[PDB]
């Protein structure tokens, strides 16, 4: 749902597509070490 | 269908926001239907164009040979003109490229909300 | 912690704090004459509700409301700040 | 409007109701259009209907009213629906000499296109692709404005 | 074999259950499920249906705040649609 | 009667009722005024249990202190090692909540959890339907798994 | 919040009593609402196995209104299962025999075709007229607005409305 | 009347936007019932028929109360799972 | 037999999309 509206705004119709929510790393170490890049 | 469909008119240019001059160079095509239960000629053309998976973007040249191939499969594809707002990417910026749904390929991805 | 006679204990705390004993009131009622009656009883202190509890009977609701008040008295609210085990200090 | 008093009879022309001044839509040839009521009245709007109806519920002639045939059919249908719905208590039929109501229960109805007396029962409803449709409303009122997402279903 | 077939269908039922519960919770506050979802989408809210059910059950106060937020956007959305975009975007409609 | 006047009737008026929004200038003042009160609330720490919604993998997890979350895959992180979740869109308090647009600022919210166990899923039977199925046309999965324990949630009055 | 576990479970899982007025109201629209309330679909935590249905009380069923000619066109067909057991009765005839039968029949069909339907029917209370037992009223928690707005009759219209209403034409 | 929904039943919902504009602040303190809007607690203080009485009290079917055979009774799990 | 309101709309959308495909093949 909402694909039409998201396309209107220029975002991906599926939130799981191209976006900072999916593309950006999902976590980091509490020690501060950067998390390894996601294989996906 | 009349041949005027592929001969654009000024009204069509305004509707689709395409300039009659400086014709677009590259096509963006995605398969939107299955080739099952379709005749062999349709099946062969789809395989040649490489649109095996549906909803998969494919970049093609806007040349007469490619245009003829696209016309045969026109009903199974969606055609959009690729646009380079920032021009062709460089070797250093090749890693920062991103293709938008609007049909524009940006050469720099900053990961900042447009808002 | 085992607490008997919550209403008496609640009154005992209130008098120590010099607070008026709440006036019990029936906030909500449902299915009174059926075999499955639901009663909500609210403790009103100075005409202000301090705690409300659900009960099958008015007595049960009053007892439950008293229990809720006792938790509030001692800062044992369901939404209270969790204890922290992370602290290395 | 002439009323006869009665042997010698005397007829006097009496005061006739006047249309309120300043119509909302001047230049309207038909009274309904003059008030911008072409597609915004229903059988529930009894106040408008009563103006065009006899004291006992009969229809007034179109010529006297002067309204267009399209609204005449709409107004006539609306009054029939209201009458069959018992929405016109003051325009009930005149009992011939001294008759009285049958005293049997009167079923509550509305949106009645046809008289309940002359409608036969539908014994067989039908299967998936043989379902019988139930008429609701009248075709004369198709043009009325609809505030729903999809056009109203005449057949229920 | 019966278990194998149900695995694919099992996931679909869970989403259906979550959607059904959301509609009842939204209807409890007087808001239709489709209207609530659309307004949240207009606000760039990406909470999943499963989490939405939990919020109503365990955060009724938050759900009302979400209900108020969606209705306010709906009122702003209706005004924006009627305005046709000539009027400035509303405070809650600002991106 | 004014020109183009339609008397109210069943069809003259729409079923929906028009609404009037408050004037923007005062509306912003209320928006700012409310924020100031909340900013004091955050500074005073007038809250207890908090719930935060975090999106990990393809799942969104509503999270609270001491919560246990299982991820159906390996993570490459040693057990007992604290990790920071970076994707939080909502955090809630007893009397207030905060909503990301679409995500909260990293400065506002920091969430940390610890890895508990690395495990594999219980066996999962896969057998396709076919004529003359045979008994050996069956597969097991036991997809890898990992366990995470929520440790702390940190917020500051940085509105 | 902070309530004891057992009382908390009782309150959330409790069933409510609702009152419905059927005077000049379409039974089908009431049935759709009644089915929602009866099945327990009005609760945010509705589950198929939670048996969370609610009590529904319907009154003035004698005065229900059917749209169009449904009174004389709708036929209810039943078969006893014995030779010559086929019975077909029109809605008008059915109402004359029993005012409440029509309302009950519509609700029964609207309800899911499962074993739980009969239990829901037992929980349903239908009264031909405004009369209700006092104990039922005490059990009653809330009344529901009539689904259909009733059009006003000529007499029902206020005198002020008549003055406000214009005279379209002059005879 | 900034809130778009009635605030008189559950809580007072106050909606606000942060200065940066990328966050929405919601304040929801609960609302207590007025003393005037509540009532005070009430000051005044055979086998076949058995199934029927049981059915009537709980609005259940008679078939529910009938016993079951030994086969199903033994099958019942003795230890329902409960965590915490 | 008559057609669902969904089916009629779906073809209309696809036909319009194909019309856009035609124009971009016209240059
Ligand atoms: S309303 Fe204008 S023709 Fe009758």
């Amino acid at each position: 749902a909402g694909g039409q509206w998201r396309l209107q705004q220029g975002l991906a119709a599926n939130p799981s597509g191209y976006g900072p929510l999916t593309e950006l790393p999902d976590w980091s170490f509490a020690d501060g070490r950067p998390a390894p890049p996601m294989k996906g | 269908i009349p041949d005027k469909v592929f001969q654009p008119k000024p009204e069509d240019h305004e509707k689709y926001g395409g300039d009659p001059q400086n014709p677009h160079k590259l096509h963006i095509v995605t398969r939107i239907r299955s080739t099952k239960r379709r005749p062999y000629w349709e099946k062969d053309t789809i395989k040649m164009l490489g649109l095996q998976k549906a909803h998969s973007p494919q970049i093609h040249k806007n040349i007469p040979s490619v245009n003829a191939k696209l016309k045969v499969v026109k009903h199974l594809i969606r055609i959009q003109p690729l646009k380079l707002p920032q021009g062709l990417p460089t070797e250093e910026t090749m890693s920062s490229t991103c293709l938008k749904s609007t049909g524009e390929l940006v050469v720099q991805w900053h990961l900042k909300p447009v808002e | 912690w085992t607490v008997v006679n919550p209403m008496g204990l609640l009154v005992e705390e209130l008098k120590k704090r010099n607070i008026s004993a709440p006036e019990s009131r029936l906030t909500r009622q449902s299915g009174s004459t059926t075999a499955l009656p639901l009663y909500f009883v609210g403790l009103y202190c100075d005409r202000k509700l301090i705690a409300e509890g659900p009960g099958e009977t008015v007595l049960v609701a009053e007892e439950e409301a008293a229990r809720v008040a006792l938790r509030k008295l001692y800062g044992f609210t369901e939404n209270r700040r969790p204890w922290d085990y992370s602290k290395p200090k | 409007l002439r009323e006869v008093v009665k042997t010698v009879i005397e007829g006097r022309i009496t005061e006739t109701p006047k249309a309120t001044p300043d119509p909302p839509n001047p230049s309207g040839q038909c009274p309904i259009c003059r008030w911008n009521l072409k597609h915004k009245y229903t059988y529930e709007d009894v106040l408008l209907l009563s103006q065009f109806i006899r004291p006992y519920g009969g229809m007034l002639p179109r010529r006297v009213t002067g309204l267009c045939r399209e609204e005449h059919r709409k107004i006539e249908e609306c009054v029939k629906m209201a009458h069959r719905a018992g929405l016109l208590p003051n325009h009930r039929p005149q009992l011939p000499e001294g008759c009285l109501p049958k005293d049997k229960p009167k079923l509550n109805r509305y949106l009645t296109r046809w008289a309940p007396k002359s409608v036969k029962p539908i014994y067989k409803k039908g299967h998936r692709w043989n379902k019988v449709g139930m008429a609701v409303g009248s075709p004369l009122l198709k043009d009325n404005v609809c505030y729903s997402r999809r056009p109203l279903k005449m057949m229920h | 074999v019966k278990c194998t077939k149900a695995r694919r269908l099992k996931k679909r039922n869970l989403r259906t259950l979550w959607i059904n519960r959301i509609t009842a919770a939204s209807q409890e506050h007087g808001l239709k499920y489709p209207a609530f979802i659309v307004n949240l989408i207009k606000c760039q809210v990406e909470l999943n249906r499963k989490v939405l059910v939990d919020l109503a059950i365990y955060e009724p106060k938050t759900f009302k705040s979400l209900a108020a937020l969606a209705k306010r956007r709906q009122q702003e959305g209706f005004a924006a649609a009627l305005g046709d975009g000539k009027e400035p975007e509303g405070i809650f409609s600002r991106v | 009667y004014p020109q183009g006047y339609v008397p109210k009737t069943s069809l003259s008026s729409p079923p929906w009722q028009e609404v009037v929004l408050p004037d923007p200038v005062e509306e912003t003042r209320h928006h700012a005024e409310v924020v100031k009160r909340v900013n004091e609330l955050i500074a005073t720490g007038q809250y207890g249990r908090l719930f935060a919604v975090v999106h990990f993998a393809s799942h969104q997890w509503k999270v609270t202190a001491e919560d246990l979350i299982l991820i159906e895959n390996e993570l490459d992180i040693k057990c007992g090692e604290r990790i920071r979740l970076e994707k939080v869109l909502l955090v809630g308090a007893d009397n207030f909540t905060l909503l990301g647009k679409p995500l909260l600022r990293k400065e506002l919210v920091r969430v940390e959890a610890t890895v508990i166990e690395k495990t594999e899923s219980w066996p999962k039977i896969n057998m396709k339907f076919r004529k003359r199925k045979n008994f050996r046309k069956k597969k097991i999965i036991v997809n890898p798994q990992t366990i995470l324990r929520i440790n702390t949630i940190e917020i500051a009055p940085r509105l | 919040s902070s309530f004891s576990r057992a009382p908390q479970q009782w309150a959330t899982f409790a069933r409510m009593w609702y009152l419905l007025d059927g005077k000049m109201q379409p039974p089908g629209k009431l049935a759709v609402i009644a089915s929602n309330k009866l099945q327990g679909l009005n609760k945010p935590v509705y589950h198929q196995l939670s048996d969370c249905g609610d009590h529904v009380v319907i009154i003035n069923t004698r005065h229900i209104a059917f749209s169009g000619n449904k009174w004389e066109q709708k036929v209810y067909s039943s078969h006893t299962g014995y030779p010559g057991g086929f019975r077909q009765v029109t809605a008008a005839q059915l109402h004359r025999k029993d005012p409440v039968a029509i309302v009950k029949l519509a609700i029964y069909g609207m309800l899911p075709k499962n074993l739980h339907r009969r239990t829901m029917m037992q929980r349903l209370h239908l009264f031909p007229d405004e009369d209700i037992p006092e104990d039922i009223l005490k059990n009653l928690v809330e009344e529901l607005p009539q689904p259909r707005r009733v059009p006003k009759r000529l007499d029902e219209y206020t005198q002020e409305e008549i003055e406000a209403f214009p005279r379209v034409w002059t005879p | 009347t900034y809130s778009s929904l009635p605030d008189d039943y559950n809580c007072q919902v106050d909606l606000a936007l942060t200065a940066d504009g990328r966050t929405i602040v919601c304040y929801h303190p609960s609302v207590d019932i007025p003393y005037e809007h509540t009532k005070p607690i009430p000051q005044p203080d055979e086998q076949g028929p058995m199934i029927e009485q049981l059915s009537k009290v709980f609005y259940t079917t008679k078939h529910r109360w009938y016993p079951h055979g030994q086969y199903h009774n033994r099958r019942k799990k003795l230890n329902p799972p409960r965590d915490r | 037999r008559t057609v669902s309101f969904q089916a009629k709309e779906s073809m209309i959308r696809r036909l319009e999309v194909e019309a856009e495909n035609h124009y971009w093949l016209s240059m």
